[PDB]
């Protein structure tokens, strides 16, 4: 356990292949080729004869952290109060190129921490710096939600219930393609012309709770079944 | 008009209808009528050959274990379809 | 000599860690990233770096 | 020497042409210029501007000019990016390639912004991919095929019954705020008019050809002869991207 | 046993909308007409009588 | 709670069936609509779903939510069918979509990443879904010993049956006959006797 | 091409060996 | 084997060891960079 | 080159099965340096010189072209021609230029 | 130049009720005849066998150029066609009402701090009641600006429900290319140009000055926030905020008339009727 | 004997060299030889079984090499190097055709002449010491592809992708006991 | 059968497609654009965002929801 | 050390007092029987994890 790898030491081979191709009657292995003038580092040493754990000699191999306490104090303390700054490029990998907003915003924290403003405050504070942030970018969402919806291309969860409870009525009921063709054309029609003792009548077809495109002209009438209610003024 | 070829030729390969087999069929000529209506009249009383000899055949089988709950469900599925 | 290369909590020869790299369940994942199958997963978001505890 | 200089300088001998005022006048330029390096660490996002293969320096031949390609290129499609760039963080979609962001960010009422500029992203780096400058002719493998479809037995109009169905195409983007393109629908060739902020892709298909009916796609240079011609300069301008359409490419993607 | 009461679970679920298929299609697959003839007689796995002695 | 450990951004886990119905479309929020809707229907692939609706195509689908949805065009509308049933579900591929996956890839070109990081994980996970994957898969399961003796005459008569034309056009790709001498097996990794009546006829 | 690279030939669009495909058909 | 306070023999990689003073050093560094907390060798109780 | 840039008649066509080694490179280990040195040669011959596009020798060490082909799908949607070609070789038609 | 469409292609449609006026027909209350069913109605309508544009053979915008087309018109897309140019006059005629009419010096004729910090006082008594405050009206116009899927016409509009007088008093709203917010039921108060054709105008002029003696530049690091923004605040301090109020008044004019809730109220007695019958004869 | 000696028919003459040229393809043929154990000439044999394995794992102890310099050495600095990449490419020339075993050929990869100061550079980027693998198994298989190890082309970037996931599940997944950490007494 | 044993269902007494179109959605969508809509969900957004440790049911976790009725109950 | 049958001394103890009343023990094939396979995965999952770490130690920690 003391010399378990100075036999497979990398040196100790180069070393005895130095000697071996300098003889000239040992055609050199393609490595030593190679290795001849890249030739590994100096001052690598097993923890073996290094009798140190800490010797950390390896230099890929190199674990530490070198992350200062209080910044894993200071980083711990805005991440956990907020799991989306945190996990904000780290969702499912470490990007390199794009900044973390944590980074970002905890470069902030010390610029107030200078500025005299309190720690108690700082985080407070530095962390609505994300929240006014998202704020827009959120915002926007909704913003964009209107020319989306309003186009009419985009469908938002009241109407994911339906192609759902739609297709959950395929397979819950079997239909035949025939009778599929006409679930077709039976509900485009409830769909584009729909709208919402013989006793006067029901709740029946005057009143109903499906929006059809044929209601959607009506709900620019203003219920007055006339092209002319806009008072405004328009072109002549 | 392909489908009533098909059920024609495994049955003439030896393979019997059974009740659940013939209601597949039922049911393509009882929704797709668009054909003109003697084709459906030569085969709504073909159709119906089946399911008197399946029925025919259907008891047969439940004869001897006195079973007549069963046999009262099995004819009743063939009394509501010629209905 | 006797011990050998040997860890001071249970005499492991190899440091506890569950996870190690930035990006390995990432990659592990590839097939599953490509065809947008792992967008929401949970199991590759909660527990990416989960490392035993103390 | 092309790393140190600038993003856009010319790189040449200097014919002294210049007095002092030229010179130190021209370095601040080339100073504030490494803000840049700066900014663009800072703005680095997943989604970036799509590299043009064919270098753009002049303008796109006959179709555009370099002042049109300054605008959709580096104002506008930037634009479309800086969107996605910015909203795709914190959202379940970070870090996915394009075709993953688009379908799933697809048809939805809030995540509609990614839907927006995503499939505008593919959007507008397609139509860079689909002009080659100077045109190309369509590969035989094709002008077999677009023959056998879009010529209800005709004398070969294989191409030329294309160039009109774009111009009905594009003139039937009556918003002239949309999209065109060449789809394979998996049976048919067939030109789709698409809305700005949705592509193909989002539509399950095979695009083959991009063609820009925004107005910053025309607006510097077309609407002149539209000015002087009072009918359509659009379909002046479809009759000139076919001068530079790539057909070459639609092969590849053909199978 | 939680991870274990829901997959427990879940096939609890998928084995009625299978179940529940057989009754509800249009005279669908039941028991099948080889599940009839071959895998129905009594055998170790259904309905055998006692596999041990004493 | 194991450090590292967090709970994903934003995904709320006390949420409920009891609770009203979530205002996105998302992993989580769909499969939650389709336990209230569909019950508890959870199938694991889109092509399972069409089992159970016994046929029918996709562009039929498409049919239904045009109604539904009357601004979409036809081939807008199919789009629909295909998101929802990929999303309760394990996203599918096509051989269509795996030239889809190329083209939206292959547009955006190189990467200014900084070690072109985005591209390698596109070009590795690309060669993935090649041919040349499943073979090399199979001969995994192959040198693991999984197989049985029925396999071996499966493979064997893989192997007769292809004709010597077949190998210099198989042997050019250098894994797809590989492909074809495994093939069986190279699904299995995936997934009473009653003779004829011999009597006498006379007696 | 000019210098250097029917109804029957449009079967066989849809050495030793494909000589059948212009044969066998 | 002597533990790390007590060694006379400094590894190649490791930290030799550090230095002992009071904590109010922090205005003796005035020059250096501003952003510098603390130097990894002054140590309070060493 | 002997194949699409000549006729089928005078054109001689070697094949590669009948080649040594198949006409590939053998796997590594194997044929006991034979091949090996082949491909070697082969990229000694091959390998480029010159400043490059980007600035740098083919052989830099941070500066690496033609990363996933990208030079590669450059030229293939591209295209090696040109309009002056492609409209005269249009209007030439069927006729050959004799 | 719509008007040269409209009387050229109202004579084909009948449905409409006035035609080939001096824009005697109420070229909004097109837009309000006119409506979603135009377009939204593409697939579902099924315009007559033999129409051109389905056939994709004539274009859209141009089926009036064509006078066989008269000869049998394609019924819902020349509803869209005149839908379209409708809605292309109205924007146009509201851009020039509210910018072609912003000869009132609203005050130090500047781009500056006004924006919206000096304007008659009821928008204020509404803006507030909206909007919190001022302030925030003032920037969220820049938002409606920065943010917009297809770069539109942002519109302003009154939604009347709750009657303490506070009830959508101003609700902004951009739209893609050429729809008004007519149809979806709002009362477009002003409109805002953010066009394609306007922004890109606009690049080149800013884009330098250059005193002529370094050369012909040309710039990229002009993000489009900041020209998009840029406008949005022009148009916001430049605007013609009395033309407004007059359409606010005439706006509130409208909901809180009683006739309105009259006119809703006539309807349904004349809906439920016709309704009526249907079940009867069916029976 | 050559089985049991590991060494082909050397280069005796002009026969045994045309002898070792038109080879072809080794992994197939296997198959064939064992394949055809269940025609009715021949049973299956695991002898002939066995000659695949090999035939197949020629060049698993080259491949066992690659899933440890790229998936076990942290911070193996950048791939995307040509420095670095020939580094592999000459090493990876040493583990096949077995010049070097796996343990000195690992020893000479994580103390390869990387840069100066190469602790201080991965001080800014690198954190823990830990890093990011896609660009290491980007060059990683692309050794392969330059190295002609395998006539299959994705067997390279299979067994590699292959190895990981199956190591990705036991516990401490990555690090090795450096006594068992290659083939050893 | 549902008559021998399933006989006596019923104790006492022995012997829909709706489709919704998403512009037609007039007053929802209108007023969540606005902060005062917006400022709610974000509010929200802040109390789903401390560290939570839960990760699962708390009823599942039935030591803890068991413990929560019980503060119910008092 | 899990003693995971809380059904087990029920049988054990009460049985060794059988003669309390009188009968045999059948209450046992709930609790002796049935009370396992509500767990009897459970030491399946247990054997197997138990066996992994039994391999796995022997890679690393074992001498």
């Amino acid at each position: 356990f003391d010399t378990w790898n100075e036999k497979y030491e990398p040196w100790e081979h180069l070393k005895r292949m130095g000697r071996l191709a300098g003889t000239g009657f040992y055609i050199p292995p393609e490595w030593y080729n190679h290795f001849r003038m890249f030739p590994p580092i100096n001052h690598n040493f097993q923890q073996e004869k290094t009798l140190n754990p800490h010797n950390v000699s390896e230099p890929t191999q190199d674990d530490t952290d070198y992350l200062s306490v209080e910044r894993i104090a200071l980083r711990d303390e805005l991440a956990r109060k907020s799991r989306l700054l945190a996990s904000e490029g780290m969702r499912y990998y470490n990007v390199f190129w794009i900044r973390k907003p944590l980074d970002r915003m905890e470069r902030h924290y010390y610029e107030l921490e200078r500025k005299g403003v309190a720690h108690s405050v700082a985080i407070k504070r530095v962390l609505q710096m994300f929240y006014d942030e998202l704020t827009v970018k959120k915002r926007v969402a909704a913003i964009q939600a209107e020319e989306a919806k309003l186009s009419g291309k985009y469908i938002s969860m009241r109407e994911a219930t339906v192609l759902m409870g739609v297709l959950t009525q395929l397979q819950k009921e079997q239909l035949t393609p025939h009778q599929v063709t006409l679930l077709a054309k039976e509900q485009r029609e409830k769909a584009q012309a729909g709208e919402a003792p013989s006793i006067s009548y029901k709740v029946t077809i005057h009143e109903t709770e499906h929006d059809s495109v044929k209601q959607l002209q009506e709900l620019a009438l203003d219920h007055t079944g006339k092209s002319d209610w806009y008072t405004g003024a328009s072109p002549v | 008009d392909d489908v009533f070829l098909l059920f024609d030729e495994l049955t003439a390969l030896g393979a019997r209808p059974d009740i659940a087999s013939v209601e597949t069929l039922h049911t393509v000529l009882e929704h797709a009528a668009h054909q003109p209506p003697e084709w459906r009249e030569t085969r709504r009383r073909q159709l119906v050959e089946l399911y008197q000899y399946l029925a025919l055949e259907e008891i047969e089988r439940l004869a001897p274990h006195r079973v007549d709950a069963l046999l009262s469900a099995q004819i009743a599925r063939l009394r509501g379809n010629l209905k | 000599r006797k011990r050998g290369r040997e860890g001071w909590l249970f005499g492991q020869q190899v440091q506890l860690h569950y996870h190690r790299f930035p990006d390995e369940q990432l990659f592990t994942n590839l097939t599953r990233w490509r065809m947008g199958d792992t967008v929401g997963d949970v199991a590759i978001q909660q527990f990416r770096n989960a490392q035993p505890f103390d | 020497f092309c790393e140190y200089v600038p993003k856009g300088a010319p790189t040449q001998v200097s014919l002294s042409v210049e007095t002092p005022y030229g010179v130190t006048r021209a370095f601040r330029m080339t100073e504030m210029a490494a803000a840049a390096a700066d900014a663009e660490r800072d703005a680095k996002g997943f989604f970036y501007l799509p590299r043009m293969d064919y270098d753009v320096g002049q303008g796109v031949a006959p179709l555009m000019s370099r002042k049109q390609f300054d605008v959709q290129y580096n104002v506008f499609h930037k634009a479309a990016v800086d969107r996605l760039n910015a909203h795709t963080l914190g959202s379940e979609l970070e870090g996915h390639n394009l075709n993953v962001v688009i379908r799933n960010s697809s048809f939805d009422a809030s995540h509609a912004v990614i839907h927006a500029a995503a499939s505008e992203h593919f959007n507008y780096c397609f139509w860079y991919r689909s002009l080659r400058p100077w045109g190309t002719a369509v590969p035989a493998r094709l002008k077999e095929e677009l023959q056998l479809q879009y010529s209800q037995n005709g004398t070969l109009d294989a191409v030329k019954e294309v160039q009109r169905l774009f111009t009905v195409a594009a003139l039937s983007q009556q918003s002239a705020g949309g999209w065109v393109y060449l789809v394979w629908t998996g049976k048919a060739f067939d030109v789709i008019p698409f809305d700005h902020g949705t592509c193909p892709i989002g539509s399950d298909l095979i695009p083959l050809l991009a063609l820009n009916t925004h107005e910053s796609a025309r607006c510097y240079d077309y609407p002149l002869a539209a000015e002087d011609e009072e009918g359509d300069e659009v379909e002046r301008f479809v009759r000139n991207f076919f001068k530079t359409c790539n057909w070459r490419l639609v092969e590849h993607y053909f199978l | 046993v939680q991870t274990d009461r829901i997959r427990q679970y879940f096939k609890g679920l998928e084995e009625l909308h299978q179940s529940r298929r057989a009754t509800a299609s249009s005279g669908g697959g039941g028991v099948t007409s080889e599940h009839k003839q071959q895998s129905q007689l009594y055998a170790l796995d259904n309905m055998s009588i006692e596999m041990h002695r004493n | 709670m194991y450090p590292g450990e967090y709970v994903p951004a934003g995904h709320n886990t006390l949420s409920s069936l009891r609770d009203e119905l979530r205002s996105d479309l998302t992993a989580q929020s769909l499969k939650e609509a389709w336990m209230r809707v569909s019950g508890g229907m959870y199938f694991k692939s889109i092509d399972d779903y069409y089992a159970s609706v016994d046929g029918l195509d996709q562009e039929q689908l498409g049919e239904i939510v045009s109604a539904l949805l009357p601004d979409l065009r036809k081939y807008e509308a199919q789009a629909l069918v295909t998101k929802v049933l990929e999303s309760l579900s394990k996203p599918a591929d096509s051989p269509s979509r795996q030239l889809s996956r190329t083209i939206t890839a292959d547009a955006v070109g190189l990467d200014n990443a900084p070690g072109h990081y985005t591209n390698f994980l596109e070009w590795m996970g690309r060669m993935t879904e090649t041919k040349a994957f499943k073979t090399e898969h199979a001969l995994f399961e192959f040198s693991r010993r999984k197989f049985n003796r029925e396999d071996v005459r499966v493979m064997f008569e893989n192997y007769n049956l292809m004709s010597k034309a077949t190998l210099e056009a198989d042997s050019t790709d250098s894994y797809s006959h590989f492909y074809t001498v495994l093939h069986d097996f190279s699904r299995k990794v995936a997934g009473v006797r009653i003779d004829p009546a011999e009597v006498d006829p006379e007696t | 091409f000019r210098r250097g690279d029917y109804i029957v030939g449009l079967v066989q669009r849809a050495n030793t060996y494909a000589e059948y495909i212009q044969q066998d058909v | 084997l002597p533990h790390r306070h007590q060694r006379v023999a400094f590894d190649f990689d490791d930290s030799l060891q550090p230095t002992r003073a009071e904590g109010a050093v922090g205005a003796w560094f005035a020059g250096q960079d501003p952003t510098m907390r603390s130097h990894p060798d002054i140590s309070a109780s060493f | 080159e002997q194949m699409a840039f000549l006729d089928s008649s005078e054109r001689s066509i070697v094949e590669g099965a009948r080649l040594p080694f198949g006409g590939k490179r053998p796997p590594f280990g194997t044929t006991y340096g034979m091949g090996e040195r082949i491909s070697e040669i082969a990229a000694d011959y091959a390998k480029g010189f010159g400043l490059g596009p980007h600035g740098h020798s083919p052989q830099h060490d941070t500066a690496h072209f033609n990363t996933l082909e990208a030079e590669q799908q450059r030229v293939k949607v591209l295209g090696l021609g040109n309009a002056l070609v492609r409209l005269f070789h249009e209007k030439l038609g069927n006729q050959d230029i004799q | 130049a719509a008007a040269a469409e409209l009387r050229r292609l109202l004579p084909l449609l009948s449905f409409a009720g006035r035609r080939t006026g001096a824009a005697t027909h109420s070229v909004a209350s097109l837009i309000v005849s006119t409506a979603y069913s135009a377009t939204a109605a593409r697939s579902v309508t099924n315009h007559s066998r033999d129409c051109p544009v389905l056939s994709k053979k004539l274009p859209l915008p141009l089926i009036g150029k064509e006078s066989s087309f008269a000869a049998r018109p394609c019924l819902n897309c020349v509803r869209e066609r005149v839908h379209y140019v409708s809605s292309l006059s109205f924007c146009d005629y509201f851009e020039k009402k509210c910018a072609e009419a912003q000869h009132y010096r609203n005050g130090a004729s500047s781009n500056g701090v006004v924006g919206t910090a000096a304007l008659p006082k009821l928008l204020l008594e509404a803006i507030e009641r909206s909007y919190g405050s001022v302030a925030a009206f003032k920037d969220s116009v820049m938002l409606h600006s920065t943010g917009a899927m297809s770069p539109g016409r942002l519109w302003i509009v009154y939604t009347p429900p709750i009657s303490g007088s506070e009830h959508g008093a101003v609700r902004l709203l951009n739209l893609p290319a050429c729809k008004v917010p007519l149809v979806h039921g709002l009362w477009p108060l002003a409109v805002i140009n953010m066009t394609e054709k306007r922004l890109c105008e606009q690049i080149a002029c800013r884009s330098g000055t250059e005193e002529g003696n370094d050369r012909a530049g040309n710039v990229a690091q002009v993000k489009l926030s900041s020209i998009q923004s840029a406008i949005a605040e022009e148009a916001l301090c430049a605007m013609n905020w009395k033309f407004v109020e007059t359409q606010l008044t005439s706006a509130l004019a409208y909901y809180s008339s009683k006739e309105r809730t009259q006119t809703q109220r006539e309807h349904r007695k004349e809906k439920e009727h016709v309704a009526a019958v249907r079940a009867m004869s069916q029976l | 004997m050559r089985e049991v000696q590991d060494i082909p028919k050397r280069l005796e003459g002009q026969r045994s060299r045309a002898e070792l040229t038109s080879r072809g393809d080794e992994d197939f043929a296997a198959l064939i030889e064992f394949i055809q154990g269940a025609s009715y000439d021949q049973l299956i044999s695991g002898r002939r079984f066995r000659k695949v394995y090999e035939k197949l794992s020629e060049n698993d102890d080259m491949f066992v090499w690659l899933c440890h310099t790229a998936m076990a050495v942290l911070n193996p600095g950048d791939m995307r190097s040509r420095l670095i990449h020939n580094h592999l490419k000459a090493l990876a020339e040493a583990v096949a055709s077995g010049e070097m075993t796996q343990r000195t050929a690992f020893r000479f990869f994580e103390s390869a002449v990387r840069s100066p100061a190469y602790r201080e550079i991965a001080a800014r980027q690198l954190e823990t010491g830990t890093a990011t693998r896609l660009a290491g198994l980007a060059a990683a298989a692309d050794v392969m592809r330059e190295m002609g190890l395998t006539r299959r082309p994705m067997s390279s970037y299979f067994e590699l992708y292959q190895r990981i996931v199956e190591r990705s599940e036991a516990m401490t997944p990555w690090g090795f006991p450096p006594l068992f950490q290659f083939e050893e007494r | 059968l549902e008559a021998q044993q399933q006989g006596y269902g019923s104790a006492f007494r022995v012997g829909s497609v709706h489709p919704r179109l998403p512009q037609a959605d007039i007053d929802g969508v209108l007023q969540r654009s606005r902060a005062e809509t917006i400022q709610a969900e974000l509010k929200q957004l802040v109390a789903q965002d401390g560290f939570i440790s839960q990760r699962g049911f708390n009823e599942r976790l039935w030591y803890e929801q068991e413990h929560h009725r019980l503060r119910t109950h008092g | 050390d899990d003693q995971l049958r809380l059904c087990e001394a029920e049988t054990t103890q009460l049985r060794m007092c059988m003669a309390k009343g009188g009968s045999a023990c059948e209450r046992e094939s709930l609790l002796l029987d049935a009370c396992l396979s509500k767990v009897g995965h459970l030491r399946r999952a247990i054997s197997q994890a138990g066996s992994e770490f039994n391999d796995w130690f022997i890679q690393n920690v074992s001498d």
